[PDB]
RNA sequence: GCUCGCUUCG
DNA sequence: TCCAATTTTAGTATATGTGCGTTCGAAGCGAGCACGGTGTTTCGTCCTTTC
DNA sequence: GAAAGGACGAAACACCGTGCTCGCTTCGAACGCACATATACTAAAATTGGA
């Protein structure tokens, strides 16, 4: 995981700073360690290392656990790092399907990690009151109303909270208060009656402390995931289909857990009843609608029953395995050519096959088929499955069958995203270090008029900005400006490959 | 104005850390690279081609051709490294029961130990104790290789893990799709029933369906390297500063500089002399290109990996030369000598370069017996004096000594042969030259290399040696005969 | 070299060394063994621990940790033997005092 | 390790090395320091 | 014919345009018929249905197009949409039918229709390091650093 | 046989495959500028600790008007053990 | 000049 | 529900095919050095026909 | 007895494949001794079945 340990050196670097990301990668290369041990080998003062601890424990980067003697051992979450990346894809998401106001909630708490509902709710309608002008101010009651409609549809979720200390083991307080989650206030918000206004920044006790809220990212996955699917579904059929499996999805997002192999069937009465009244579609449509869903050969939804009507189940891990195959094939063919992807299909359609085969079943001519497979061969998209005639294994004397195995290519173009989006952060921070000398020169000149904007602003000053020899670097400056957007696009672009590959590789797995 | 810099420091290594580098490192560390598989050139000159083997760039071995990266003669040339890229990874002989030990302590599929939470915790709280041992270390290895071989069922990710073992020479499989006596499981009947295509077409697949376990290439070993949490990484007893998982698989050579390889201008024939070095590393050059006219002239499965494992065996023969599991139509003709043969045996660089080495200022005379002398004296022939020089330092004290030493000259016994001034390090011989001027400018701290004389300690020993007073220190007396002549009564000693 | 018709040294064989070693001449033992048969002076640079040439080190390209050092020539062959082996021995130097 | 030593050229620890001189010089240890008149 | 000759087989020269013209041709085809199903919009069912072309109607199509002066046979047009089915753009399914026109295989026919792909080119593909053939010597400090990259020089001046 | 080559493979061998255009639309460029706003504004927040400033020259006078002031956030010390207490 | 073999020497 | 039999499950314990060693040196010589299999370019020398 | 224009052949670079004309093919260990890895298999623990 050195790609991995890159990526997160290079996040850490970028948003919290320098002495703290040494302590996170230290954290991430040596696993569970307690704190003096991280303090002597990571080589700086005792107070850096427990700041370092608290800005990570505070964004739920690490956790502290007890051990024997009473010890107490910091792990980092290299999972939770590798997220904070899906941020800006995580305030879209929550901006599109709600207002404004979750937008800037969830900002705050992702900005923040952990915070009760009023500093919240505060801190939105001061930032809203920015916003909008005339005099308008903004009440906590639609930004209250906000939350617990974010908290219903488990966006935003409870942090673990500390057990009482008077209750639970009376007496010497222990080196860590061991915290503890429930599931029953897991997404309970408290009753707040307290309101105010939001100040326009003119420069010139608490009833829900212990609360901290935060930001669940498994719901912003499973979102992610449906989303996926019904773009992938209205590719392949109709935008009809797409609207069925999304009111199907909806229905089973409340009733499923986030890891399953199927979901709870539902029938097509109920189906009927929740899609939306603006399709005029009756209930043979949906009937036969949902009977060719099941007919398609790649598995998206399934009968599993015949009560109720038509009684149908969505397969989730069959449509990731789908979108998995799908993006490896797509890569496939624009890294090496349709050819290329075509001989990739059939390889992964057969089972095993050898080269004469491939050359016989995809009307390819010598000499290039060959060239591409042992192409791929160099890159670990197939391995061969040589079955020998004699223990000796002599090549002479054995049959060399291609076969892609679809989890170690979707590890390795994992690793491959990840690596790639490193390159990208460290072509950025290049450019941005190379070129800071007229990013300096520009925020001076900027600065010039930035300064005194209103009071004693002759207009004198204005014909004496572009006068300097910054005018022909503005050029390189648009340059600059252009590179860093279409870099920051590729790597937020990426992240969704990395999404759909990530959760693959952890539907796929038991942890048993 | 002027920079202070130090000019020289007392430097003493304190301890020599061992460790592997990537390819990457490789490529850092060499100047050149080397692609063209001849030596010479085509002209009757038969200069060393450029970006090829024996280039002067990586050193020089000739005392005419001077070294092209660094300006200076082989005397001073200490050698420069080159890499050569490989069109396929192949096994490192020397790490490859490394490679199969870490392919059996991680998983085949999520890439993790095959360690619960508690015994990681376990091992990291035991591996965190200061003053760990080697011998602790290979034990804890021991440990952890022994209950990750007992685990068959991944936690992390739940794939199955079956054996690993070596079969044939520098070939790895996984014994993923085992036979189950019990049920079958799924997966086990899905791997065996895609084979549908393949039996249709080719029905020898059929009865050959059992045994087809995964293999191992190098290609896919090298991947699942990378791809090594660094957590898991101190659980692999490997130091993380030291090397990587990914380094045991080797994709660049380290063509070594020419001061390892001499070669021998033999202007006799029309040929030169060169080490087994250099040879296979043109066979290895040769084997990369025809691996690469293969690929580009779309040739069979069959003879591209036959060509992979001529190179694997070819690369391990440069490393180690002494290989067992060499099949006898891939068996050398002829003896090489490999790096592990230039190391190991009694001509080795351990026993015949670094604890026993030739060394000058000595001589080599029969014996014969002289009761005359002193036990603590022994006579020394008037040749081999007027050749063991010592270099004795001008002083207050010996300076009218040294002023005859030198006047009586090369020639007459007590003298010297050569004077090495204080100021300049420019030798000068005593045979030519007016040595009575050199004699009146000789100045303070001077090394005049005085004749073997009267009075200086000398070690005397016989080369079979039993105990300790097989050699002695005596006095040497210069005397006019042939022999070395000492008291009888030491001859108990010597034997 | 070996022979007297190619005007050979004589050998101080492993026995020799271990004679020297039983009596304690350290000082001895290192003149005859280094100072007197294959001493030589390299560069080593202080940071990636690698031999460096004329007082510069190519792999970290600087030279302000590279200093010289006393060494057996065959010490010196052997370690770059090693580092064409892929063992590549890091030198990790520091001062007399 | 003696082997060591004896490898890298280095005087062993055993025998005359385990030791260390020193020079019986003319000296004056922790000499007096000039006073700082501005500070 | 497995020996020697073959449709397309030219003096024991394969002749990639003449398979080249015969997809481009044959997705044309199918093309036109999935946007004719497409418009009629009469019923998902009847769209899908007219949406399909079978073996034979191709088969006919093309020898009613006469590219080339061999004749080709139904199962060689079948393995030229096989091959296209292979490039990702179009889909074949095999339905139940006991007799009609085409009479090939028994109680089964195939057919054949223009599909879009699933997804539109994914974000790696679109940065230079995603489809460079050195990837892998890609290090910070080196001769290969992306610093100083001449694909990623060459993205961003284009 | 395969031909000899005089000079190595150039450092970065040229492809005929590029790569893909980005994503258009108002989706993609809202979230380039958001993350660039929160590039922007996380490195101000107080949980963007710096390196701190050491070896001053001298005391001045215009120290305090230089002095640089950030307010501090204050952990909650409930829920992070005691170790990390200053 | 490298290697190997024989041969002697104590 | 409880005692007896079947299985499995790992550990242990006796083999049998591997890899590693086998004194210090010193001095001479005789040999051969990678090549060879033949396909092709070049040069020369000599079967008859000409003075 | 000297000569010449054309012809053959003999010798030396040199491209290709891989030290052996074909595909075969042996013997002997060199001798001890500490690691081992395959098998094998023994026994007991555990759980299903009959009374
Ligand atoms: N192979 C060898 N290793 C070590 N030393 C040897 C060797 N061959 C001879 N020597 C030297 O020669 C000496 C052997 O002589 P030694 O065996 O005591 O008398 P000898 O040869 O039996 O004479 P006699 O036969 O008794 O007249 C001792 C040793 O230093
Ligand atoms: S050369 Fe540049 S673009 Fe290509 S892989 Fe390396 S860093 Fe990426
Ligand atoms: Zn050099
Ligand atoms: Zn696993
Ligand atoms: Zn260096």
């Amino acid at each position: 995981t050195q790609a991995e340990i890159k990526l997160c050196s290079l996040l850490l670097q970028e948003h919290f700073g320098e002495i703290v990301e040494k302590i996170g990668v230290h954290l991430i290369r040596t696993g569970s360690q307690p704190l003096r041990v991280i303090a002597h080998d990571t080589g700086t003062s005792l107070d850096q290392v427990k700041k370092a601890l608290c800005v990570l424990v505070q964004h739920n980067l690490v956790s502290y656990q007890v051990h024997k003697r009473g010890v107490v051992e910091y792990e980092a979450q290299c999972s939770r790092v590798l997220r904070m990346l899906r941020y800006p894809r995580y305030i879209y998401t929550t901006k599109t399907l709600y207002s404004d106001t979750g937008e800037l909630i969830v900002e705050e708490l992702l900005l923040n990690g952990k915070l009760t509902m009023s500093a919240v709710v505060k801190k939105v309608a001061d930032r809203l009151t920015e916003t909008m002008e005339d005099g308008k101010t903004m009440d906590y009651a639609e930004v209250s109303n906000t939350f617990v409609r974010l908290a219903d549809t488990h966006f935003v979720q409870r942090c673990p909270s500390v057990p009482t200390t008077e209750n639970s083991d009376p007496g010497p307080p222990p080196p860590a208060p061991t915290l503890v989650i429930n599931e029953k206030d897991m997404y309970l918000v408290p009753k707040l009656s307290l309101i105010g206004k939001g100040k326009r920044r003119r420069s010139s006790p608490i009833p829900d402390d212990g609360i901290y809220w935060q930001a669940n990212l498994d719901r912003f996955h499973q979102h992610f995931r449906d989303q996926a699917i019904v773009s992938a579904v209205a590719n392949r059929m109709d935008q009809t289909s797409s609207e069925i499996v999304r009111t199907m999805l909806r229905m089973s997002e409340i009733t499923t857990s986030s890891s399953a192999p199927f979901t709870q069937p539902l029938s097509s009465n109920e189906i009927f009843r929740s899609l939306p009244v603006g399709y005029n579609i009756s209930k043979q449509v949906l009937d036969q609608y949902l009977t060719l869903l099941a007919d398609d050969p790649l598995e998206f939804v399934g009968k599993s029953g015949d009560s109720g009507g038509g009684m149908y189940v969505i397969n989730l891990h069959k449509a990731l395995a789908s979108l998995a195959t799908a993006t490896l094939e797509s890569v496939v063919q624009e890294r090496f050519g349709s050819r290329c992807a075509r001989i990739f299909r059939l390889v992964l359609q057969k089972k095993h096959i050898e080269q004469k085969q491939v050359e016989d079943f995809a009307m390819i001519p010598a000499k290039e088929a060959k060239d591409m497979l042992y192409k791929m061969l160099s890159e670990n998209f197939m391995s061969l499955q040589e079955i020998p005639k004699t223990p000796d294994h002599a090549p002479s004397r054995t049959f060399y069958l291609y076969t892609v195995n679809i989890l170690s290519a979707a590890r390795m173009l994992l690793h491959r995203c990840y690596k790639s989006i490193a390159n990208l952060i460290e072509r950025r921070q290049f450019e941005t270090k190379e070129n800071k000398r007229l990013l300096e020169k520009s925020q001076r000149v900027e600065a010039i008029i930035a300064s005194m904007q209103a009071t004693g602003a002759e207009e004198a000053q204005l014909q004496e900005i572009e006068e300097m020899i910054t005018a022909p670097e503005r050029q390189q400056l648009e340059t600059l400006k252009r590179n860093v957007n279409k870099l920051d696009a590729s790597e937020i672009q990426v992240d969704e490959t990395i999404f759909l590959l990530e959760s693959y590789i952890e539907c796929t797995m038991k942890r048993q | 104005k002027e920079q202070f810099r130090e000019t020289d420091v007392a430097k003493k290594i304190s301890h020599i850390c061992f460790g592997m580098k990537s390819p990457e490192e490789m490529r850092q560390q060499a100047h050149i690279q080397v692609v063209s598989k001849n030596l010479y050139s085509q002209d009757n000159q038969h200069a060393p081609l450029l970006y090829g083997v024996l280039d002067h760039r990586m050193g020089t071995s000739e005392k005419d051709r001077p070294c092209e990266t660094c300006g200076k003669n082989l005397a001073d040339c200490l050698g420069h490294y080159g890499y050569i890229d490989l069109e396929l990874p192949c096994f490192h002989v020397g790490y490859f029961r490394a490679v199969i030990g870490i392919l059996q302590m991680i998983c085949k599929t999520c890439c993790h130990i095959m360690l619960s939470q508690e015994e990681k915790k376990q091992f990291l709280d035991y591996l965190k104790r200061p003053g760990l041992t080697y011998l602790q270390k290979r034990g804890l290895k021991k440990k952890i290789s022994d209950k990750c071989r007992k685990k068959n069922i991944c936690h992390h990710c739940g794939a199955f893990n079956g054996t690993v073992k070596k079969c044939g020479l520098l070939k790895i499989i996984h014994e993923k799709y085992k036979t189950n006596k019990k049920v079958v499981d799924p997966i086990v009947s899905n791997f065996l029933q895609s084979f549908e295509t393949a039996i249709e077409h080719n029905k020898e697949v059929e009865p050959l369906l059992g045994r087809a376990q995964e293999n191992l290439n190098p290609l896919v070993v090298l991947n699942l390297f990378k791809r090594i949490p660094a957590e898991d990484v101190p659980l692999l007893l490997m130091n993380p500063e030291a090397g990587k998982p990914s380094d045991l698989i080797l994709t660049r050579l380290l063509v070594p500089p020419l001061c390892i390889r001499p070669s021998v201008v033999s202007d006799l024939k029309s040929g030169t002399n060169e080490d087994d070095l250099t040879m296979k590393l043109t066979e290895i050059i040769f084997l990369n290109d025809v691996i690469k006219k293969h690929r580009i002239s779309g040739a069979k499965t069959q003879m591209i990996m036959e060509d992979w494992d001529f190179l694997q065996l070819q690369c391990a023969l440069y490393i180690n030369s002494e290989l067992s599991g060499i099949p006898l139509n891939m068996a050398p003709k002829k003896w090489t000598r490999g790096f592990v043969q230039r190391l190991k045996g009694k001509q080795g660089r351990f026993r015949g370069n670094l604890s026993g080495k030739r060394v000058d200022f000595s001589g080599r005379t029969v014996i014969s017996p002289d009761p005359n002398l002193r036990i603590d004296e022994v006579a020394v022939p008037v040749h081999v004096a007027k050749i063991l020089t010592f270099p004795e330092k001008v002083n207050k004290a010996n300076i009218n000594f040294l002023r005859k030493l030198v006047q009586n000259g090369p020639e007459v016994h007590p003298g010297a042969n050569f004077i090495q001034q204080r100021h300049t390090q420019m030798k000068r011989f005593l045979k030519y030259g007016n040595r009575e001027k050199m004699a009146q400018e000789l100045k303070y701290g001077d090394i005049v290399e005085r004749h073997l004389i009267d009075g200086d300690v000398v070690l005397f020993n016989r080369q079979p040696s039993l105990h300790k007073l097989s050699i002695m220190a005596h006095l040497a007396r210069v005397k006019p005969h042939r022999t070395f002549r000492f008291n009888e009564c030491v001859c108990t000693p010597y034997n | 070299t070996e022979g007297r018709s190619r005007d050979g040294g004589l050998r101080l064989g492993e026995m020799e060394r271990d004679c020297l070693i039983g009596y304690g001449a350290s000082m001895l033992l290192l003149e005859r063994l280094m100072i007197s048969s294959d001493a030589f002076e390299v560069d080593v640079c202080g940071q990636c621990g690698l031999l460096g040439y004329s007082g510069w080190c190519h792999y970290c390209k600087s030279s302000c940790h590279v200093s010289s050092l006393r060494i057996p020539y065959a010490c010196k062959l052997l370690f770059q033997e090693l580092q064409s082996m892929n063992i590549i021995p890091r030198l990790k130097l520091s001062k007399y005092n | 390790g003696v082997s060591e030593c004896i490898i890298m050229g280095i005087p062993m620890n055993i025998g005359t090395g385990l030791f260390k001189l020193l020079h019986k010089a003319d000296r004056d240890p922790n000499p007096p320091k000039r006073p700082l008149i501005f500070d | 014919r497995s020996v020697t000759g073959g449709a397309w087989y030219s003096d024991q020269d394969f002749e990639s345009e003449f398979v080249e013209v015969l997809n481009q041709q044959c997705f044309k085809f199918l093309q036109s018929k999935a946007e004719t199903a497409r418009e009629s919009k009469q019923n998902p069912m009847i769209q899908r249905n007219s949406s399909f072309a079978s073996s034979h109607e191709v088969w006919k199509y093309i020898c009613e197009l006469g590219i080339s002066k061999v004749e080709l046979s139904m199962e060689d047009i079948e393995t030229i949409l096989n091959t296209l089915i292979y490039d990702g753009k179009v889909e074949m399914t095999i339905i139940a039918a006991k007799e009609g026109t085409v009479g090939s295989v028994d109680g089964h026919m195939k057919l054949y229709r223009a599909v879009n792909p699933i997804i539109p080119p994914t974000g790696l593909v679109r940065a230079p390091c995603g489809l460079c053939p050195v990837f892998d010597d890609c290090h910070e400090g080196g001769e290969i650093s992306p610093s100083n990259c001449i694909y990623m020089t060459e993205w961003l001046e284009f | 046989l395969p031909d000899v080559v005089l000079k190595p493979p150039p450092l970065f061998p040229d492809t005929d495959y590029k790569p893909v255009p980005l994503k258009t639309g108002e989706g993609e460029e809202y979230m380039l500028a958001l993350k660039q706003e929160l590039r922007e504004t996380m490195k101000r927040m107080p949980y963007f600790i710096e390196t701190p400033e050491e070896r001053q020259d001298i005391e001045r006078y215009s120290k305090r008007y230089m002095k640089v002031y950030k307010e501090e956030w204050i952990p909650d010390w409930r829920r992070l053990p005691r170790e990390m207490m200053p």
